[PDB]
């Protein structure tokens, strides 16, 4: 058994930790205040109609 | 008060609803006959004196007893106040041709004069006739303009 056989070969991927998704999770909350907003105008529209003409 | 834009914007504001093409409508109609029924206020405000001296003429000619004494219209003080009542009328009656509604007239002169009237014994009928006087000579005036105004008051002091 003489062959250069590579058992144990590094990862790409670097030994640092996860990088913070503070700015990707101030998007995230932007679009769901967008979101938001369109169901909100619609129970808006609700609030404005007249008080007893059921 | 109230005029007729304002008697628009109260409703649709209870509606709670945005103005639409028929309350456009009614309000450009406002603004249509606004500059005319400006035109007739001026002339009844220019005209004014005129106006009371013959209305008062008519009235008093067609019932000449509330000028002889036991009248209510029998003394300097008597015949004041209802000169000054019929003053009143002819205001009040061109405030509500220029506001385009009779809100002010039910508010500002009919509420309370049929018991003002009955407490000084002031005869209601005859008030009525000073109405109808004065509608005549305005109309003779500016045309029938105002007339919705005056027979407004007729029928709520009547
Ligand atoms: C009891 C207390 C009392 C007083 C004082 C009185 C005065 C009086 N005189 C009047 C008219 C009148 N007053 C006069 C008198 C004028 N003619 C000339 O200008 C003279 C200078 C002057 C008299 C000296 C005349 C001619 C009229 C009728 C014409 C008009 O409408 O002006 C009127 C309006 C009602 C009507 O036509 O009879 C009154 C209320 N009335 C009363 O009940
Ligand atoms: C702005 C709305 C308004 C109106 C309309 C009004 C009417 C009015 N008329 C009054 C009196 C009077 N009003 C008249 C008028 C009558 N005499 C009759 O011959 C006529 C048929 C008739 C008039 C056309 C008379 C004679 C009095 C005196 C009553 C008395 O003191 O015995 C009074 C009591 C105050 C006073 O003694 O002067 C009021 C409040 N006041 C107002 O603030």
């Amino acid at each position: 058994m003489q062959p250069i056989i590579l058992r144990t070969l590094s990862a790409r991927r670097p030994v640092q930790g996860r990088p913070n998704l503070e700015t990707y999770t101030s998007e995230v909350e932007r679009w769901k205040a967008i979101a938001q907003t369109q169901y909100a105008l619609e129970l808006a529209k609700e609030m404005s109609r007249p008080a007893l003409r059921t | 008060m109230l005029d007729a834009v304002t008697k628009i914007i109260n409703r649709t504001d209870a509606e709670g609803r945005y103005f639409a093409s028929k309350d456009f409508d009614e309000v450009t109609r406002f603004f249509a006959t606004g500059e005319a029924r400006l035109r007739a206020a001026s002339t009844i405000s220019a005209n004014a004196a005129s106006i009371l001296r013959e209305s008062a003429a008519a009235l008093f000619t067609e019932q000449p007893d509330l000028l002889r004494p036991g009248g209510n219209a029998y003394t300097s003080r008597r015949y004041a106040a209802c000169v000054r009542d019929m003053e009143y009328f002819l205001r009040y009656a061109t405030y509500a041709l220029v506001a385009g509604d009779t809100s002010v007239i039910d508010e500002r002169v009919l509420n309370g004069l049929k018991e003002t009237y009955m407490s000084l014994g002031v005869p209601i009928p005859s008030t009525v006739a000073g109405v109808t006087a004065m509608k005549g000579v305005v109309a003779s005036m500016i045309g029938s303009e105002a007339n919705v105004y005056f027979d407004h008051i007729a029928k709520g002091l009547s």
